[PDB]
């Protein structure tokens, strides 16, 4: 015979745009994120210059 | 305007499609008198507009028919 | 001039006195580019024989008594200089229109029947 | 809301914006169409194609009226009587003066019929506009100088400009109003040519062929006969 | 390999058997007689408006073509560009085409398409070696280098044009390709010369000349005379006998 | 949404433990990676497609052994010329009808010369001369032939059955919404 | 621009929001400009692929794939007997598009039509395979063979000796793509 098509039609095939939001790319949790690690540095460092002057009184 | 006559005038001794020098005076007129033809007319006061260094305009040059029209022009123009 | 720098809007005669003028106006200008023709093209020629090689060109259609036929010479004429005075054309077109730049040279048809006959029609 | 249409909105056709009069702009082409006809003769089928054309459209655009038109033509016309010179073409140009940065109106006549072209000056940011958008034409020459100097200067505007603010011999031109979005849908869906904007963009090239096919006669006889074998190709037999 | 597991493999699916194929004769030119008596009328109005140039009109299949005076151009094309029934608004194509045989030897058709009524004409109309044609360019913008291609192929002049320079071939040359005078391989050739350190212009030499086939066309025509299919509205009446 | 099973989509697949890795960290899981799969795609190549198998066929009517004669069919020598209307015929259209509609009845004889009647003034006469002469009236009679406007030339597409424009609408569910510049159109 | 009759329901475009109608949060709004949200997920997709398999085929030592009626560089068959297939008809020098075939023939000393030229210019032919669709006896095809780039032209002038030469070294896979592409011819 031919090339022809089976019986019952080929299936579908997916065309339309599909392109599904994320989360990890949404604003609300990103800027949520990238403020709490500046609040945890911002302790940390907070701590940190504490301690490094208090180290500059005894070698003075 | 002595000046503007004697470049002129060595000028056209060169031009060989003048029919014969000492027939170039004040008056002389490039078709009757030196018997230049309407495409040497163009060449010789191309060579009157390069030695001087000006353009001539088309709405002028067709005016060069004659020596004494070339030098009037020349004059009028305020650059040489 | 206005897409081009050298264009001229396609014109058609209005009689002979026009024609003339026309005529005479883009020798004119040809004549006076010679020097700016030598330069650019590098021609090893002197700017005497590039403007009396300019002037056998049109000597070739002095005696053209068609007004029809004048305007499609001065249309081929202009856009020739278009092309020259822009740096359109090589340098290899230009030096091309000297016909003595072949390696056979200027001569190249038989000068006479005999020499010619010689050469098997040169 | 959406009662009518932004006048400049984009209409979906790239570089077409919503006309700010549209039924009086196509009436006014359609009126100066029939106008330019009476150049041609009678027994030319071209202005018998194009008058049966513009009439029928002309008879359908004058079927919808907006609203409250009645009335204010009624103000409008007795706004012209009583201050005719404002508006005259003759007095005040084809433009309604040179105060580009006032309001310019001028009463025209075309084909039995009156129209007022009213031109506005251009809605601007405040943070832009340098003394309320007054042409500059320069500064005024100083220091000695000569008669015609000062002619060629435009000295002799003083004695004919008019500050934008001095509104007391003058009085204002109120706009027509205008149809409503459904209106203007309906106008549509009568003339069959797609949006209004772009019938107004046909009407007036209409408008421009009266001009070439006057000066052209095209009604007269062929000029050039086919000679000979100028139409003949390969066809056998 | 891991296979899809729900996709399976479209070659091993049996195919329904198709036996005795079945396809009616059909004349293609048979669709467009429903629309060959408006294609006469409208170019029948066309010359009724402009008498003045319009000598002609063809009607093909679903194609009408109108024939016009060289100096009718301008108000031809602007009635077919600013009419409200005639709304052609593009230039799809402007060329030539050579007939030696004919005084005017050049036929100069343009194409043009209108959009608001999903309709083309061809307008068809004549020029010379020196007869020259009026530009369009004040019309449509889109003309303008199809005018630049008939001038630089045919040699075809443009009164009005802007700029009406060559725009395919090579910028000394010389000559008119399209025309039927004209050679296939020109009249020049170039090479590089060693000697000359540039490209030099020659005239041509081929190794091979170039066969020409044509002499092998059929001794006996092969396509006929054809088939008249003019609507009986553009036929002249027949004088019914006694 | 959009998206169909990636197990549908005849690419090949992660198995196992980097499936559900692969589930996880990435953007979309119906996604393939445009990988072919050997078993199916272009198995068995053509050069062993049998030979055997493939049929020529034959259409019944034209394809027949016992009921086509061949010129029954051969519609390119039954091909339509072009129909030609110069000046002089329009002139007499006009003039005396068309055998679709006369104007006169051109019975017998006293016809036959009002025939020529009508070609005879067509080449004597343009059609301008001919609307010239005989009145503004018969101005407007070439638009009554159309109805009393003139006619709108014919569309291109016969998808409704008659010659037409395509009726240009905008498509029942938009592929961009309205969040993109475009519109798609049906 | 729009077709006569009726305008499309809704062509028109709504009228433009200002920008306090659009239905956009500030948050949302301004996490996307400072974040570059969108810039981060196309670099997303980029990772992607970096752990997806590539694309590429070593060559030389693996080919891409050819068809059957693949159009390679040219060939002159035989029979089983050892004869040359070519009758000298010349229908392949017709339909050449390029005149790339010159061929002249006359009779061998046994009485049959056999060519005695039959050369192809490698460099005028388009390898359009007209040659080999016009053929009635099999005589010229096109291999398989794509890999012949040589150093001087004169050496792609084939004359019949390379082409004999070819279609014996090639048969085996002419004939084979000969078999599977002959129902389709
Ligand atoms: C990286 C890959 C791993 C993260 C994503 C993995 C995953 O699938 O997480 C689930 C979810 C994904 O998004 P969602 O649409 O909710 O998924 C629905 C599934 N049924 O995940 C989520 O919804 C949350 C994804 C993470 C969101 C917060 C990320 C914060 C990262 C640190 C701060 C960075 C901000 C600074 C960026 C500067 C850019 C210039
Ligand atoms: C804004 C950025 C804040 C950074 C964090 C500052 C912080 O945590 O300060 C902690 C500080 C005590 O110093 P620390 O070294 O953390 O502890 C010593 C032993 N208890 O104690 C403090 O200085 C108290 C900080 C109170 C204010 C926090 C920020 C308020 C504004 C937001
Ligand atoms: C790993 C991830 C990072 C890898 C490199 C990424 C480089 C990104 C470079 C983007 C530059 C874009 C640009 O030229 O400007 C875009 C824009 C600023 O220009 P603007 O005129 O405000 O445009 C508005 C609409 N974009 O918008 C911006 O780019 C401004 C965004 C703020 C930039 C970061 C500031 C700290 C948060
Ligand atoms: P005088 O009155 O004696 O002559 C004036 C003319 C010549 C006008 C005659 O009176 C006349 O009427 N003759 C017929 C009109 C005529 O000359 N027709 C043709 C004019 S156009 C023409 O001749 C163009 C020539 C070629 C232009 C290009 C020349 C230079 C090209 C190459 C340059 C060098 C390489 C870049
Ligand atoms: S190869 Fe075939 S087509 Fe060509 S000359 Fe020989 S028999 Fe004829
Ligand atoms: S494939 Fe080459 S040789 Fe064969 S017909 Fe085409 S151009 Fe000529």
């Amino acid at each position: 015979p031919q090339d022809m098509p089976p019986p019952g039609g080929y299936e579908a095939v997916q065309y339309k745009r599909n392109l599904p939001s994320r989360g990890l790319f949404r604003p609300r949790p990103l800027l949520a994120g990238a403020a709490v690690l500046m609040l945890y540095g911002w302790y940390k460092l907070v701590k940190g210059i504490r301690e490094q002057n208090e180290l500059a009184r005894e070698k003075m | 305007k002595v000046e503007v006559y004697e470049r002129i005038k060595s000028l056209l001794a060169g031009f060989d499609k003048v029919n014969d020098p000492n027939n170039i005076t004040e008056t002389a007129h490039f078709a009757n008198d030196l018997g230049l033809d309407s495409l040497d007319t163009v060449e010789v006061v191309m060579a009157i507009e390069e030695e001087f260094s000006i353009e001539i305009p088309d709405k002028d040059a067709d005016q060069i028919h004659s020596v004494d029209k070339a030098i009037e022009y020349i004059l009028r123009q305020p650059d040489a | 001039v206005q897409p081009t720098k050298f264009a001229v809007t396609v014109r058609q005669s209005r009689n002979w006195a026009d024609a003339k003028q026309r005529v005479i106006a883009a020798y004119r200008a040809w004549i006076r580019a010679a020097p700016e023709i030598q330069t650019m093209y590098s021609i090893p020629f002197p700017v005497s024989h590039i403007r009396t090689r300019i002037r056998q060109e049109f000597e070739r259609h002095r005696y053209v008594n068609k007004l029809n036929v004048v305007d499609v010479l001065l249309q081929q004429s202009n856009a020739d200089f278009q092309e020259t005075m822009n740096f359109w054309r090589q340098q290899s077109h230009v030096m091309a229109f000297f016909k003595e730049e072949h390696f056979r040279g200027e001569k190249r048809l038989p000068s006479n029947f005999i020499t010619g006959f010689l050469e098997g029609r040169n | 809301k959406g009662k009518f249409l932004v006048p400049g909105a984009p209409t979906g056709l790239t570089g077409l914006g919503t006309h700010p009069s549209p039924r009086s702009a196509l009436l006014y082409l359609y009126h100066s169409t029939l106008e330019k006809l009476k150049q041609i003769p009678e027994h030319s089928v071209y202005r018998q194609s194009v008058e049966a054309v513009t009439r029928h459209r002309l008879a359908l655009v004058e079927s919808v009226v907006p609203e409250g038109y009645d009335a204010w033509v009624e103000r409008a016309k007795k706004l012209l009587e009583e201050h005719a010179d404002q508006f005259d073409p003759t007095k005040v140009g084809p433009e309604g003066g040179e105060e580009v940065q006032g309001a310019r109106a001028v009463k025209v006549e075309r084909d039995g019929r009156v129209f007022v072209v009213s031109r506005l000056p251009k809605e601007e940011d405040e943070r832009v506009l340098e003394w309320d958008g007054e042409v500059d034409e320069g500064p005024e020459l100083e220091g000695s100088r000569t008669l015609e100097e000062k002619i060629e200067g435009g000295l002799e505007k003083i004695f004919t400009r008019r500050d934008v603010k001095d509104t007391v011999g003058r009085v204002e031109w109120e706009p027509e109003p205008q149809l409503t979005a459904e209106q203007v849908a309906e106008l549509e869906n009568k003339i069959g040519a797609g949006l209004i904007e772009e019938v107004i963009q046909v009407a007036e090239g209409e408008l421009k062929l009266v001009d070439t096919m006057v000066k052209a006669r095209v009604w007269e006889p062929l000029e050039e006969q086919p000679r000979p074998g100028q139409w003949e190709y390969f066809e056998r037999k | 390999v891991a296979l899809p597991k729900d996709a399976p493999n479209p070659r091993a699916i049996p195919r329904e058997p198709v036996g005795e194929i079945k396809q009616a004769l059909v004349n293609p030119a048979d669709k467009y007689q429903s629309k060959a008596d408006n294609l006469h009328k409208y170019g029948a109005w066309l010359m009724s408006c402009l008498p003045k140039y319009i000598q002609q009109f063809s009607v093909w299949k679903d194609e009408l073509t109108i024939y016009i005076c060289p100096t009718g151009v301008i108000p031809v094309f602007s009635f077919l560009k600013y009419n409200t029934n005639a709304e052609f608004t593009q230039v799809s194509d402007i060329t030539a085409v050579d007939f030696p045989t004919r005084e005017m030897r050049f036929e100069i058709v343009y194409n043009l398409l209108s959009v608001r009524h999903n309709a083309r004409i061809r307008v068809k109309t004549y020029a010379d070696e020196v007869t020259p044609v009026p530009s369009i360019t004040s019309l449509y913008m889109g003309a303008n280098w199809y005018e630049r291609e008939v001038y630089d192929m045919f040699g075809v002049l443009f009164v009005g044009h802007p700029d009406l320079r060559r725009i395919m071939t090579d910028y000394g040359f010389e000559g008119h390709p399209l025309r039927k005078d004209f050679p296939l391989t020109g009249y020049t050739e170039i090479r590089y010369d060693e000697e000359k350190k540039r490209i030099v212009v020659e005239p041509l030499e081929l190794t091979q000349a170039f066969r020409n086939f044509e002499g092998g066309s059929s001794a006996w025509d092969q396509v006929g005379p054809g088939i008249d299919r003019t609507p009986d509205t553009f036929k002249l009446p027949t004088p019914k006998p006694e | 949404s959009n998206a169909v099973s990636i197990t549908k989509k005849y690419t090949v697949q992660s198995t196992g433990i980097w499936e559900r890795i692969r589930r996880a960290l990435v953007i979309d899981p119906n996604r393939s990676n445009g990988v072919p799969l050997n078993p199916y795609n272009r198995n068995p190549s053509p050069g062993d497609n049998p030979p055997l198998e493939y049929t020529d066929p034959v259409t019944i009517p034209a394809g027949d052994i016992a009921d086509n004669p061949y010129w029954k069919r051969d519609f390119r020598r039954n091909y339509p010329r072009p129909s030609v209307i110069a000046q002089a015929q329009q002139v007499a259209l006009l003039s005396v009808g068309s055998a679709a509609q006369p104007r006169v009845e051109l019975i017998g004889e006293e016809g036959t010369k009002a025939l020529v009647a009508a070609e005879e003034e067509g080449k004597e006469k343009g059609v301008a001369k001919y609307l010239e002469e005989k009145g503004a009236e018969e101005a407007k009679r070439v638009l009554a032939l159309t109805g009393g406007l003139p006619p709108t030339p014919s569309g291109q597409t016969m998808v409704t059955g008659q010659w037409d424009v395509h009726k240009y609408g905008l498509a029942e569910e938009q592929s961009y919404g309205g969040s993109y510049p475009c519109r798609s159109f049906v | 621009a729009t077709p006569a009759g009726p305008p499309p329901k809704n062509f028109r475009l709504p009228p433009p929001k200002n920008w306090d109608e659009e239905s956009e949060s500030t948050i949302d709004k301004v996490g996307k400009y400072f974040l570059m949200t969108e810039m981060l997920r196309g670099m997303y997709v980029l990772l992607e692929q970096f752990f997806r398999p590539p694309y590429t085929i070593y060559y030389p030592f693996e080919k891409g794939p050819i068809s059957p009626r693949f159009r390679g560089e040219h060939a002159l068959r035989r029979y089983p007997s050892g004869e040359e297939r070519c009758i000298a008809c010349k229908l392949c020098e017709a339909v050449c598009p390029a005149q790339a075939i010159t061929i002249e023939a006359e009779e061998r000393a046994d009485g049959s039509r056999r060519t005695t030229r039959y050369d192809i210019d490698m460099t005028k032919c388009i390898y359009c395979g007209f040659c080999q669709e016009s053929c009635p006896v099999d005589a010229i095809v096109e291999s398989p063979n794509a890999e012949y780039a040589t150093e001087t032209r004169e050496e792609l002038l084939y004359n019949k000796e390379k082409l004999l030469a070819n279609g014996d070294k090639w048969e085996p896979e002419l004939a084979a793509a000969i078999r599977a592409d002959a129902p389709y011819r």
